[PDB]
C-alpha cells in the first residue's frame, strides 16, 4: 500500500559529469550503498514536497534521460580564474550547504542544469559560495532544490513569468521599473517547460491521476514491511517473462498473476501518477515544479 | 448576429508599439473602463497600432443579465430505513440482567453483537426485558434480555442538497474573445475578477440588486432540477421537521456514514416477545421536491435554476445598468499586415436607435483569402471590423445610431484601400 | 468615525463604529499596523465564513 522512497522508477541514475566518482553506489540507486545525492532528500522536515511524490523522477534522473538540458559547462569551477559564469545565476539563489558535500547543483534560469564544485583539497561553506577548509568529502552533488521530475514532451514557449509586483526575478529581466528596486528573498514555487526558460509562478495547482503505468506499483519480495523488489521483471497480462509477480486485484487487473508461483507479494503504489500543473487557467503538462528561495525585486517607490 | 455596442479607442499614452520583422508588436498595460452592454450586446475596445489601417477589436460578448446566489450554510440530506436485528437471551445466562438492560448505553456494544462487525455507520445498541419462564421461550422465571442492534441504511439511489442564499450577487456571463482567435467564457459577479491570458476583468458600478432571501431554502439535485421552500433555513434537527438527519457529502448520505448529523433517540422500538417493529417518521424530501420545484412565481420576480454554473438564478425585470474594467498586465499583441481585396455588399437593417441594443446591421463580405475587414464612417466616430474568409459569408453585428433615418456612408477595406459603401434602414424607438 | 492615510488627505464616515469584526460592515478584516495589512499578518482580526468556495 504505502510505496517506498528509494525505489527510483526508470533508470535511477544520480550522477553528474565531473563529480561522477560515485557511480559504485548511485548508478543504480538502490538499498545496497549511501548515495551522497539522495540521502538528503529524505530528511524528514527538509524536503516534504519529494516525500510526498514519491515515485517520481528528480533532475538529475531527468538530465540521463534526456529531459532537462545541460549547461556549458555543466560543472563549473568555483576557484578558477577568468571570473565563473556559474555564479552570476546563482548569487540570487538562497541556498544552504551543511558539511562534507563538496560540489552542488541547481536549475538555472536558462532551462539547463548547472553545477559548482570545489577543487581538492575544499568544501562548500554555509552560504554555497566560496571554498574553505575543514571531514570526508563526498564526491557528488548535493541538491539545493525541492523539484520534482518526469517524462513529457509537452511545449510551452508561449508562457512566461507574469508575477504581479515583480520588476526582476533572478536573473530575467521582466517589466521595465522605472522605479527602485526591493532587493529581498522570499518563497515562491515555479514551473519549467519545455522548449522555453525557467517560468516562475505565485500559485499552483497540483493534479494526479491514477493510470495503469508501471510506475505506481511496489512489491514486496519474499520466499517462493519486507524489503523492496524489482517491479520491470514482472511480466505483463496475458504472456510471461522473465520472474513472477502477483498481488491484489490493482495488480492482478493490469498484469498476470501466478498465486502461489509467484515470488514477490506486489500491490498498489499510493503515490504515484502524472502530476500536471495549472498555469495562466490552462492545464499543461511540466517538466520539473520546484519550490525553492530566490530573490525577488519588487517594487517600492 | 450579436455585435458590439460600446465601441471605445484605446489610449495611446498607456499602449506602445514597436516594429519586430516587417510587423507591428504591441503591448497593452493600462486600466480602461466601458459600459456594459445589454443582453446580447458586447464591450468592444478598438486599438489602434503605429499605423492607421490597423484596427482590432476585443469583443467581450455579454450572454444575459443573471443574478447569482451566495452560499454559506449547506447540508446533505435523504431518506433512510432502519434495520433494526433480534437477539433473546434468557436471564442468568451470559450477560443478562435486569440493571444491565434497563441502564443499557448506545456507545456499548454488547457480546451479542460484537461478532457482526464495527461499520462505520449510524448504529446503535439497546435493550428490553420480557417475560420469563416455559411460556415464553427459556427455563427461568426471571426475566431475559432481548438486545437489539439498529442501524440506518438509505435505500433510494439519490441524495440531495439543502441551502439558502444571503445576497442575490448580479453575475454576467461574459464571453471574451482575445484579439488572435481564442474564445473564452467567463462571468463576473458583484465586484471579483477574473484572471485571463491578457489580463483580468472585473465588475464596475452595481445597482441591481435583490434583498430578502434569507427567509427561503433551496434545495439542489445532481442530475435534476432544482427546489424552493418557504420556510427559513434550519439550524436545529429537531424531531418532526425537515431537516432532522444532516451529513457532510453525497456518499455520506447514499451510504449512510456514521460521520452525519441526527437527532438523538429517533428510533422507535416495539418489543413483543420475539416480534421486533423498528419504524421511523423521517419526512420525505422528494414530496417538497416534487411540490416546490423551481421555477416558481413569487412577489414579482421568477426564481429559477441554471444551464451553466450550477446555482440558484432569479430572472427579473429590467436591462444592465452597469460598466466593466479591463486591467492589462504587460499583455504583447502582434499583428500581420494583410494585402488581400474584399467587396462588400449592404444586406439588410433592423434595430432601434438611441437603445440600449442597437441597430443590426448586415453586410455581404466576399473575398478570396483569409483576412480582416476594417471600415468606418465619415468623422471616425463608427468602425466595422468583420472576420473575412475565402468565400461569400454574410457577417452581422449590432452598431448604435441616434437617428431613424440613417444614411451614413461608410468605407470599408481589407487592407488599406476604401470603398464607398452607403447602408440605409428603418429603427424604432425604444428605451 | 473618520479615516487617516499616511502622507494623504483624509476623510469622515457616517457610520457608527463595531467592535467586532462583522461582514458587511467598514472592518471585516482588521489588523494593528501597515505592516500587517501589506503583508496581511497571522495576528489579524477577520470574520469567519468569509470566503467563499466553489
Amino acid at each position: 500500500e504505502d510505496p517506498h522512497l528509494r525505489n527510483r522508477p526508470g533508470k535511477g541514475h544520480n550522477y553528474i559529469d565531473g563529480m561522477t566518482q560515485e557511480d559504485a553506489t548511485c548508478k543504480p540507486v538502490t538499498y545496497a550503498g549511501a548515495c551522497s545525492s539522495f540521502d538528503v532528500l529524505l530528511e524528514k522536515g527538509k524536503f516534504p514536497l519529494f516525500q510526498s511524490y514519491a515515485h517520481h523522477r528528480t533532475l538529475l534522473e531527468a538530465v540521463h534521460d534526456t529531459i532537462i538540458a545541460k549547461a556549458d559547462p555543466p560543472s563549473c569551477d568555483l576557484q578558477s580564474a577568468h571570473g565563473n559564469p556559474c555564479m552570476k545565476e546563482k548569487l540570487v539563489m538562497k541556498t544552504h550547504c551543511p558539511n562534507d558535500y563538496q560540489s552542488a547543483h541547481y536549475l538555472n534560469n536558462d532551462g539547463k542544469m548547472a553545477s559548482v564544485k570545489c577543487p581538492p583539497k575544499y568544501e562548500l561553506t554555509e552560504d554555497c559560495n566560496f571554498c574553505r577548509q575543514m571531514a570526508s568529502l563526498k564526491k557528488g552533488s548535493y541538491p539545493l532544490q525541492d523539484l520534482f521530475c518526469q517524462s513529457s514532451e509537452d511545449d510551452g514557449s508561449k508562457l512566461k513569468t507574469k508575477m504581479k509586483g515583480v520588476c526582476e526575478v533572478g536573473v530575467q529581466a521582466l517589466k521595465k521599473c522605472d522605479g527602485q528596486l526591493s532587493t529581498a528573498h522570499e518563497v515562491v514555487p515555479f514551473a519549467v517547460f519545455k522548449n522555453s526558460k525557467k517560468v516562475y509562478l505565485d500559485k499552483l495547482d497540483l493534479k494526479t491521476e491514477e493510470n495503469l503505468l508501471p510506475d505506481s506499483f511496489v512489491c514486496f519480495e519474499h520466499k517462493g514491511e519486507l524489503k523492496s523488489f524489482d517491479i520491470s521483471q514482472c511480466p505483463k497480462i496475458g504472456g510471461h517473462g522473465s520472474k513472477k509477480c502477483t498481488g491484489d486485484a490493482a495488480f492482478c487487473s493490469a498484469y498476470e498473476c501466478t498465486a502461489q508461483y509467484a515470488n514477490a507479494y506486489c500491490s498498489h503504489a499510493n503515490g504515484s501518477g502524472i502530476v500536471q500543473i495549472q498555469v495562466s487557467g490552462v492545464w499543461k503538462k511540466p517538466l520539473c515544479v520546484g519550490y525553492e528561495r530566490v530573490v525577488v525585486k519588487r517594487e517600492l517607490s | 448576429d450579436p455585435g458590439c455596442s460600446e465601441l471605445i479607442q484605446a489610449s495611446s499614452r498607456i499602449t506602445t508599439c514597436s516594429t519586430e520583422g516587417v510587423n507591428t508588436k504591441c503591448r497593452l498595460s493600462g486600466t480602461a473602463l466601458i459600459r456594459a452592454g445589454s443582453v446580447g450586446a458586447e464591450a468592444c475596445l478598438m486599438l489602434k497600432g503605429v499605423k492607421e489601417d490597423q484596427t482590432k477589436f476585443l469583443k467581450i460578448k455579454t450572454v444575459s443579465s443573471e443574478l447569482s446566489c451566495r452560499e454559506g450554510q449547506s447540508y446533505w440530506t435523504g431518506s433512510f430505513s432502519p434495520k433494526c436485528l433480534s437477539s433473546r437471551r434468557c436471564h442468568l445466562v451470559g450477560e443478562c440482567h435486569v440493571n444491565r438492560c434497563l441502564s443499557w448505553r448506545d456507545n456499548e456494544t454488547s457480546a451479542e453483537f460484537s461478532f457482526v462487525g464495527e461499520s462505520t455507520t449510524m448504529r446503535e445498541n439497546k435493550c428490553f426485558e420480557q417475560c420469563g419462564g416455559w411460556g415464553c421461550g427459556c427455563f427461568n422465571v426471571n426475566p431475559s434480555c432481548l438486545f437489539v442492534h439498529t442501524y440506518l441504511q438509505s435505500v433510494r439511489k439519490e441524495a440531495l442538497r439543502v441551502f439558502n442564499c444571503i445576497d442575490w450577487v448580479h453575475k454576467l456571463t461574459l464571453e471574451i474573445t482575445d484579439f488572435d482567435g481564442s474564445v473564452s467564457t467567463i462571468d463576473l459577479g458583484a465586484s471579483s475578477s477574473r484572471f485571463t491570458n491578457w489580463g483580468s476583468v472585473s465588475l464596475s458600478l452595481d445597482a441591481e440588486g435583490i434583498s430578502g432571501s434569507n427567509s427561503f431554502s433551496f434545495i439542489e439535485s445532481p442530475g435534476k432540477g432544482y427546489a424552493i421552500v418557504d420556510e427559513p433555513f434550519s439550524e436545529i434537527p429537531r424531531q418532526g421537521f425537515l431537516g432532522e438527519i444532516r451529513c457532510n457529502s453525497e456518499s455520506s448520505v447514499l451510504s449512510a456514514h456514521e460521520s452525519c448529523l441526527r437527532a438523538p433517540n429517533l428510533i422507535s422500538y416495539k418489543p413483543m416477545i420475539d416480534q421486533l417493529e423498528c419504524t421511523t417518521n423521517l419526512i420525505d424530501p422528494f414530496v417538497v421536491f416534487e411540490r416546490g420545484s423551481l421555477p416558481q412565481t413569487r412577489n414579482d420576480k421568477t426564481f429559477a435554476a441554471s444551464k451553466g454554473n450550477r446555482g440558484v438564478q432569479a430572472f427579473s425585470k429590467g436591462s444592465v445598468q452597469a460598466d466593466l474594467t479591463l486591467m492589462f498586465d504587460n499583455f504583447e499583441v502582434d499583428f500581420v499586415g494583410a494585402a488581400v481585396s474584399c467587396d462588400a455588399a449592404f444586406l439588410n437593417l433592423t434595430g432601434c436607435y438611441s437603445c440600449n441594443a442597437g441597430a443590426r446591421v448586415c453586410l455581404s463580405i466576399t473575398s478570396t483569402g483569409t483576412g480582416s475587414l476594417s471600415a468606418h464612417n465619415k468623422d471616425g466616430s463608427l468602425h466595422i471590423v468583420l472576420p473575412s474568409e475565402n468565400g461569400t459569408k454574410d457577417q452581422c453585428q449590432i452598431l448604435h445610431f441616434t437617428v431613424p433615418e440613417v444614411e451614413e456612408e461608410f468605407m470599408y477595406s481589407c487592407d488599406g484601400d476604401e470603398r464607398p459603401l452607403l447602408v440605409k434602414g428603418t429603427l424604432i424607438a425604444i428605451d
